[PDB]
RNA sequence: GUAAGAGCCUAGCAUGUAGAACUGGUUACCU
């Protein structure tokens, strides 16, 4: 079936740095790069030296996977789909073979058009449970180097007869002997062998993380960067969440606080919650083992 | 009736696709709230206004995409509970009295079987037809001989 | 095999007007042209619903029944020859009044088989 | 004895009209009691004078068996459907077909006119109903969701605007605007081949060989269950005096109270002379607009006309 | 140009529309090529109308 | 959604009937039945319809009675459909409307099947309801025939003798008549081949064949099955019977021998009309001048009427009792020959699925059925006329007289019946009534059939071909006399033997009010108008007319005006319709040769009657243009004219089609 | 006889349910553990909680395999003598002739006698 | 003895895409 819905579903690094946008709407302009059914193509210009970006996928194929219709990144975080499904589960299993894909698309289109039109129909309940490593490498400010005109292929042959007037960039393309160069549309969309997402996962795996209690039943927590401006009365008020708290040794000379819990499970849970995240009184509290 | 007439017009628009070929410039405005705020995004703003013009259609341009592609019927909506009665008990006698015998035809033998002759000629109606003579042939024959 | 019955028919809902008008096809037949593009309505003498609302139908029906029954009532030498008058009282024997629900024994079929087989 | 029913007078035959050369599969009465239509298996629609029982007109044009015939109350029209797959519109001003409604895949079994919008709703063997605009001859919607053939359809102006029983034993109450199902009533064990709407009380009944069931309209609430008439019933019709009529394929026809559901009369009528004892059967019945005649369309290729007995009470249970 | 773009979109390289709108096969056709390249009254009406106008 | 147009109609009917039965058996089964078994019941429905078309009684020994009743119901529905479609298509093929050739063959195949259903019904009802003949009446018929044969000193036909000197001539004549059948064609199956092989053996060794024929005539009384099919003449259907070759050779010799010994013995009096020395137009001419040569036939001064009656013996073939036929043939021939001829009519008739036994009527397709028909017709001529008037017409046996002649003037005017011919099963009687006889006979009719409302003038058919001055006028005396004469001739025949029907007959009265009597004979109708009656302009220029002279005075008294009957015109039109069918209809010389044969058949039969009929000339022009348009469409040629007519009308030796014209065409 | 797919179910159920023997130790253990909620109504709470130990599911699977085997023995194969004069040219033809002898064998018994005695009487 | 599977062989008609994620760490008491 056709798609035909007003006003596309876009992020903020593609919708532009100007709050005043003029876009055009073509009713059944292109076919979807995934669904292969025709949809409503919106064409806008973000800024001044930009590229006139347009939506690449259906409203439906963005409702399935909670993405922007042109950068194909998560609307909330701004990350590839393989990274977000790595920091979640993968239970969608959208078919890739032909007849199965059109059949699944038909049935999910009936599912979405038999509902409200507001939620990521399958990704919602798993989208509740979040804030994994993806939040610690989520991009803070927009990468406006995406919205940028392609390399002038006449300037690559040293024959750009437009010169100063050509709206395409006169700068180096990337060396093709690079994993970060191939990048199919469907590889970026299904979450399969995406090299950008591979590098983000390789960075987020070597992100500093918890170590286990090397010796048995030790719940002792070694707090460095405690600080002499905070109080121990607030420490218990943050720490009675976990369970039966045992003794808390405080040494304000080395800024180290020693913590004992009932079970080692509670110390591991505290390690999960506390490490490289917890900032109380606007001051970072570092916790270690040993 | 107001809901039906709109769908009627959208169906009937095919019957004359180009008679006074169409016109499109209601250039409109829409106010949009990015739900992404945390500002480095608009430039520091909370909303953005977008002017939508509809792209002007070429009169002389054929349909763009293949529409004849054909896919099997999807699943029906989830089954309703069946709400029947307890169910009348069935007897061996009535279960056997509703049995249907196989048709042995005088004409068709689709899978080319070989049927025993008594089975093949079990046309009882031409065996119970009982050609029965009248008793007024006797008066005729006797009167003619006399 | 090739020669086979149906035992299941085709289900409507998957073509040309069925779900999205076959995704809005630009194909249309000659029979799908504009024709009879104005509904006629019943006029005041025809049987307009205002005229049919106040009426008492049973009295008029009884009057028409009475008139029809009244119409049906008011409507209604060689003496030495070896055979005498065989047709004495045969006043044509009203077979052409009977209607018989059997296509081999209708009077129409008897006239048909008499007429078209020599 | 939980209720006491209203007393209804017995009905009796007084006229047997003959002249179709096929099973008479449908019947409908004109809004002004001047005539009635029948449609039959001999591919003719016959206009009969209602008072005198005389053949007024014979219209031809269907290629196969005429299954449903309805007369428009707003427009001077006559709608018919057949096993032809065809849905026709007859201009009675001219006695000629002016419009055909094309799109059903197999035999069209029924039709009903919407009482206020100029919308025609048909059923077919292709497990769908369709919703046609009369003026533009276009399918507005395709009511799909039954799994076997669809037997009957009724229309309203109030809520659920379209109601249909089918041969997959279910009943679907639909939305005319959206085109999707609102209520599925699975209570019947065999094929629902008749539904009938009440003129005042905002209920409907439906019939199948197991038993007949009454129902409140908004969400199909169960109200009652009327049993005793156990044959494949083809039609149900209601008198404004609360007389339900249930006729069946064995030729039997039982006359019921609507409110309490009391069987007060069983009429097992005799066949035509040439006819066969296995050929007794009713396919259609209608009340006239005076609601004092009962027109039945029989399987022995006849029309039977009944009226109330003027010999008062001989009755009461 | 319209008529032979219709010819070349249907991959009927064995037909030739000359400059006076006569449609002739370049070679001798198989049965499958002959059934593929049968046109209807629309194509031939437009072709003969264009023949009259070119005259 | 494909439409059910014309080639999908029967398939869609069978597609929908089967679905209706599917729905009914899903709703008919009770609550706990295994919900299989739909396919088996549908097979039983197919079998019940094939037994319906086969006229086989269909009964499955165990089968639940709701299933059996439902299958009988839907089979009756399909039977009504099949039969009403056959009625509609037959009325189309009769009226000339546009029909496919396939629906012509389909309609023939339905009609022969419906005929055999009715015929099995009729044979069963004969064996059930006794004879119709009512033994008193059969003794009356037999005794009348005995008194007639002893009155004429008839010498009964012996068995064909062992040293019959003429029998090889009869064998050569029989074999020539059998080999004239397979002369036109060249595509022959096994049975035709066997037939020609037996013919060649009978030529090559005649005495072995004669010994075999006489041995079959002595011994054989049980015979093989005969096939039946119909010839489609587009106005009616004709039964055609297929007999085994050996039996056919025996019947052919029996036919030749019986007609030879009947002519020597003068069995058939000269009113048995398809005679060897009289073509049918010569028969009409002889009948006209026989009316002219009656004494004072045209005088109406003292009140006299001339009545002409034309009718048939309606079901004469269909109602011959075979036991009574055995009795009458044992009166005529040897008892062995009579038993052979009787037992030969009792055969089994086959068409594809259908078999029954001819227990009552006679097979028209026998070689010697001609003799049975003319002799049973002689018996009923004796019934109509009576033995006295028939003995006056035939004359004495020592000096018998020819066709329309008496011995004396006094024996002409003895009775009202003056002339009488029977052409095979059609009757033609001429009546001369004096006023007293007419009054008495109308008194008897109005006694037996009173008419207070003067309704006798309503149902009286008059001929509409002739113009308004030319037809029979409708006067009360003449109308009642015509109906009374018909009544009196009708009473003379038992309805169990044959009957005479008013709707097929035409009566014509000539009186002081009627200046014309119309009659209809072999296929052209004619009216005779005398000069003493209202002519007023004694003319002789036209060629359609006949100036027929009185014999005695050698002067021309009356005129005879001829036209072609509408049935013969319609038969020619149907013949041309048959030519335009028949899929060898592209050959361009086959078409023209069939047209030329049909055209000279028409013309050389109806020679001078053709130009006096304008409707037949217009039909000839239209049919000629039809076959020319068929040739032109064979060249496709276009709608536009100036197709050169030299290609049609050139003689076939210069390369032309050889086409004969009967229309006003100019080059 | 058969009469119903539910009566055969009920017969099969009565067989299986007479065959089973409970162990009271696990029963009274679960009774003392669960207490008040061991006699539940329709709406109790415990629908989504029970986790069967390996021996329980092993007992279930063994019982179900026995049930499948007893069901697989439902049509016992009648032995194939080859002394009967065969009447079929195929393997499906034989079974169709067997069904035909089931249904029409009671009626076509005189004609069989005629065919064996020499098409007589 | 067909101009179609199959099945091979060589071919050429549509695209002008989306995308490029890259930085932080201290040690200490009584027997
Ligand atoms: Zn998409
Ligand atoms: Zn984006
Ligand atoms: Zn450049």
């Amino acid at each position: 079936n056709w798609e035909d819905a007003d006003f596309p579903i876009l992020c903020q690094t593609c919708l532009g740095e100007n709050p005043y946008i003029r876009m055009t709407k073509e009713k059944y302009g292109k076919e979807c790069k995934i669904c292969a059914r025709p949809f409503t193509v919106f064409r806008w210009c973000p800024g001044v030296r930009m590229r006139f970006k347009k939506t690449e996928v259906c409203q439906t194929c963005s409702k399935l996977k909670n993405v922007c219709q042109t950068c194909l990144l998560d609307l909330e975080y701004g990350l590839p789909i393989q990274v977000r499904d790595a920091g979640l589960s993968f239970k969608d299993d959208m078919p890739k073979s032909d007849v199965n894909k059109e059949y699944y698309t038909q049935n999910m289109e009936r599912e979405i058009s038999n509902s409200d039109g507001t939620r990521p129909v399958g990704m919602l309940g798993k989208a509740t449970s979040t804030s994994d490593m993806l939040l610690k490498l989520a991009r803070t400010t927009p990468y406006y180097k995406r919205n940028r005109p392609h390399i002038c292929s006449f300037w690559v042959k040293g024959e750009c007869k437009r010169g100063e007037e050509c709206p395409y960039r006169h700068e180096k393309p990337t060396d093709p002997d690079d994993p970060l160069a191939d990048q199919n549309i469907k590889d970026r969309y299904y979450g399969i062998n995406d090299p950008v997402a591979d590098k983000l996962l390789k960075r987020a795996s070597t992100m500093p993380r918890l170590d286990p209690p090397e010796d048995k039943t030790i719940t002792t927590l070694y707090v460095g960067g405690l600080g002499d401006t905070i109080t121990e009365t607030d420490l218990r008020n943050h720490f009675y969440q976990f369970g039966e708290i045992r003794t808390i040794t405080v040494v304000q000379r080395q800024q180290c606080a020693f913590i004992q819990f009932a079970t080692r499970q509670a110390a591991e849970v505290a390690a999960e919650k506390s490490f490289n995240k917890l900032i109380v009184n606007g001051r970072r509290l570092n916790v270690k083992w040993g | 009736r107001v809901a039906l007439e709109k769908s009627v017009s959208q169906k009937v628009a095919a019957a004359m696709p180009v008679r006074a070929a169409d016109k499109l410039a209601p250039a409109q405005y829409i106010r949009y709230t990015p739900s992404q705020q945390g500002v480095a995004f608009n430039s520091g703003a909370k909303q953005r206004v977008i002017r939508m013009v509809e792209m002007q259609k070429d009169p002389m341009e054929p349909p763009r995409f293949k529409i004849n592609k054909k896919i099997p019927r999807g699943p029906p909506s989830p089954p309703a509970p069946v709400m029947h009665s307890p169910s009348r008990k069935m007897t061996v006698k009535e279960q056997q009295e509703w049995k249907i015998p196989p048709c042995i035809s005088n004409w068709k033998n689709a899978k080319g079987y070989t049927i025993p002759l008594d089975k093949r000629l079990a046309a009882d109606g031409r065996g119970l037809q009982t050609v029965h003579i009248n008793e007024n042939f006797a008066k005729l024959a006797e009167a003619l001989y006399i | 095999t090739a020669a086979r019955p149906t035992f299941e028919p085709a289900r409507g809902g998957r073509g040309k007007g069925e779900g999205d008008l076959s995704q809005l096809s630009k194909q249309y037949s000659s029979r799908d042209l504009p024709s009879h593009t104005k509904i006629k309505y019943r006029q005041t003498t025809q049987d307009a619903p205002e005229e049919v609302r106040n009426r008492d139908f049973r009295r008029e029906l009884e009057e028409r029944e009475r008139a029809a029954a009244r119409e049906k009532n008011r409507d209604r030498w060689d003496d030495d020859v070896v055979f005498k008058n065989c047709a004495k009282g045969v006043d044509d024997q009203k077979k052409d009044k009977r209607f018989v629900n059997d296509t081999l024994r209708s009077e129409f079929h008897k006239k048909f088989m008499e007429k078209y087989i020599k | 004895t939980m209720p006491k029913p209203q007393w209804h007078p017995p009905w009796k035959l007084y006229r047997v009209i003959s002249g179709h050369l096929g099973w008479v599969r449908c019947i409908a009465v004109e809004p002004g009691n001047q005539w009635f239509v029948t449609g039959s298996a001999d591919r003719t629609i016959k206009i009969w004078d209602l008072a005198s029982g005389k053949l007024k007109l014979s219209l031809t044009g269907h290629i196969s068996t005429v299954r449903g015939v309805i007369v428009s109350t707003r427009s001077p029209y006559l709608f018919s459907c057949g096993e032809d797959k065809q849905v026709k519109c007859w201009d009675l001003e001219y006695n000629k077909v002016i419009r055909h409604y094309h799109g059903h895949l197999s035999a069209v079994y029924g039709l009903d006119l919407h009482p206020t919008i100029d919308v025609l709703v048909t059923c077919s063997r292709d497990s769908t109903a369709r919703i046609w605009d009369v003026r533009t001859k276009a399918s507005v919607h395709t009511l799909s969701g039954h799994t076997n053939a669809v037997a009957t359809v009724r229309c309203q102006a109030a809520e659920p605007q379209i109601i249909t029983g089918s041969h997959d034993t279910t009943i679907r109450l639909w939305d005319l605007v959206a085109g999707k199902t609102r209520v599925t009533l699975t209570n019947h064990k065999k094929s629902v081949r008749a539904v009938v709407l009440h003129p005042r009380h905002y209920t409907f009944a439906s019939g199948s060989p197991d038993n007949i069931k009454q129902w409140k309209f908004p969400d199909g609430s169960f109200i009652q269950n009327l049993s005793g008439h156990n044959a494949i019933i083809n039609t149900l019709t209601v008198n404004s005096d609360g007389v339900l009529v249930s006729g069946a394929d064995n030729g039997t026809m039982h006359l019921w109270d609507w409110r309490t559901g009391y069987n007060f009369q069983r009429v097992h009528a005799a066949v035509q002379p040439g006819s066969l004892d296995s050929e007794s059967g009713i396919f259609a019945c209608a009340f006239d607009q005076s609601e004092s005649r009962l027109l039945t369309a029989e399987a022995d290729k006849t029309i039977k006309v009944y009226r109330e007995d003027d010999t008062a009470t001989e009755e009461t249970h | 140009n319209m008529l032979n773009l219709l010819i070349h979109r249907k991959n009927l390289n064995y037909l030739h529309l000359d400059y006076n709108f006569n449609l002739k096969p370049v070679k001798t056709l198989t049965t499958k090529e002959r059934k593929k390249s049968r046109f209807g009254n629309a194509f031939h009406l437009c072709r003969e109308v264009l023949r009259l106008t070119k005259l | 959604a494909k439409t059910v147009t014309k080639q999908r109609v029967e398939s869609h009917f069978d597609l929908e009937l089967r679905a209706a039965v599917m729905h009914d058996i899903l709703d008919m089964m009770p609550e706990g039945i295994k919900q299989n078994k739909a396919r088996t019941i549908l097979q039983h429905l197919s079998e019940a319809w094939r037994c319906w078309k086969a006229n086989i009684p269909w009964k499955v020994p165990g089968l639940p009675t709701p299933i059996e009743n439902m299958i009988l119901r839907y089979v009756k529905a399909k039977a009504d459909w099949w039969t009403n479609t056959a009625h509609y298509n037959r009325e189309r093929i009769r009226r000339g409307a546009t029909v496919d050739k396939t629906v012509c063959k389909k309609n023939l195949g339905r009609l022969t099947r419906l005929y055999l259903k009715a015929e099995q019904e009729r044979q069963h009802n004969y064996l059930k309801d006794g004879p119709y003949i009512t033994a008193e009446e059969a003794v009356a018929v037999y005794t009348t025939t005995v008194h007639w044969l002893e009155s004429r000193r008839f010498s009964p036909i012996p068995f064909p003798p062992l040293s019959y000197k003429h029998d090889t001539k009869l064998l050569i004549l029989a074999l020539e008549r059998l080999k004239e059948a397979y002369s036109v064609k060249s595509r022959l199956n096994q049975s035709q081949r066997e037939e020609l092989g037996l013919i060649e053996q009978a030529y090559d060794n005649p005495h072995e064949a004669l010994s075999r024929i006489k041995r079959h005539l002595l011994t054989q009384r049980a015979f093989k099955e005969v096939g039946i099919e119909f010839m489609d003449l587009y106005s009616h259907l004709v039964p055609v019977y297929d007999v085994e070759p050996l039996e056919k050779i025996t019947d052919a010799y029996l036919d030749q021998y019986l007609w030879y010994e009947a002519d020597k013995r003068r069995l058939f009096p000269p009113w048995i009309k398809p005679a060897d020395t009289e073509p049918p137009p010569l028969l009409v001419y002889k009948w006209c001048q026989g009316i002219n040569n009656l004494q004072d036939v045209w005088e109406t001064s003292e009140g006299e009427c001339n009545v002409m009656l034309e009718s048939r013996f309606e079901k004469m073939y269909e109602k011959i009792d075979l036991t009574l036929l055995n009795r009458l043939l044992r009166l005529i021939v040897d008892h062995n020959i009579a038993d052979y001829m009787t037992a030969k009519n009792n055969v089994v008739i086959n068409y594809k699925d259908m078999n029954h036994t001819n227990s009552y009527g006679i097979i028209r397709g026998l070689q010697f059925a001609s003799f049975i028909v003319q002799y049973y017709g002689l018996v009923m001529d004796l019934l109509v006329l009576g033995l006295h008037r028939a003995s006056e017409m035939a004359g004495p046996p020592q000096m018998p007289n020819d066709f329309l002649s008496f011995q004396d003037i006094a024996t002409e005017a003895a009775h009202p019946i003056r002339l009488f011919c029977r052409y095979i099963d059609r009757i033609h009687i001429f009546f001369r009534f004096t006023a007293d006889e007419a009054r008495d006979l109308i008194q008897r009719y109005l006694t037996e059939h009173p008419d207070p409302n003067n309704e006798n003038i309503v149902g009286y058919n008059n001929k509409k071909c002739w113009p308004r001055d030319a037809r029979m006028r409708l006067m009360k005396h003449d109308v009642n006399l015509g109906r009374a004469v018909f009544w009196d001739i009708k009473n003379r025949l038992p309805r169990s033997v044959t009957t005479v029907q008013w709707e097929n007959s035409f009566v014509s009265v000539y009186s002081k009010d009627n200046p014309n009597l119309l009659f209809n004979m072999c296929g052209f109708e004619c009216r005779i108008l005398p000069k003493c009656r209202t002519s007023y302009e004694e003319f002789t220029h036209k060629d359609g007319v006949w100036n027929l002279q009185n014999e005695v005075t050698k002067e021309r008294t009356a005129q005879c005006f001829l036209r072609v009957d509408d049935e013969s015109m319609q038969r020619f039109h149907n013949r041309v319709r048959q030519i335009l069918m028949a899929s060898g209809s592209t050959t361009f010389t086959k078409i023209v040769n069939k047209w030329n044969t049909a055209l000279i058949g028409l013309m050389t039969y109806f020679r001078e009657a053709v130009v006096n009929t304008q409707e037949l000339l217009d039909l000839l022009v239209k049919c000629e243009n039809k076959i020319q348009t068929r040739i032109k469409i064979g060249l496709n040629s276009k709608m536009p004219s100036r197709f050169p007519p030299v290609v049609f009308y050139t003689p076939k030796e210069l390369g032309g089609l050889g086409m004969l014209s009967m229309g006003h065409v100019l080059i | 006889g058969f009469s119903d797919y539910a009566a055969a179910q009920l017969r099969q159920y009565h067989r299986l349910t007479k065959q089973i023997k409970p162990d009271m130790e696990t029963y009274e253990r679960l009774r003392e553990k669960h207490g008040e909620e061991f006699f539940p109504t329709s709406n109790s709470l415990l629908h989504g909680t029970h986790v069967p130990s390996t021996e329980e599911i092993d007992r279930m699977v063994i019982d179900l395999e026995k049930q499948i085997e007893k069901r697989d023995k439902y049509s016992r194969r009648r032995p194939y003598n080859d002394d009967a004069d065969i009447d079929y040219i195929n393997e499906r033809n034989a079974k169709f002739n067997k069904k035909a002898e089931r249904f029409y064998g009671k009626y076509t018994a005189e004609i069989k006698q005629n065919l064996e005695r020499g098409t007589a009487v």
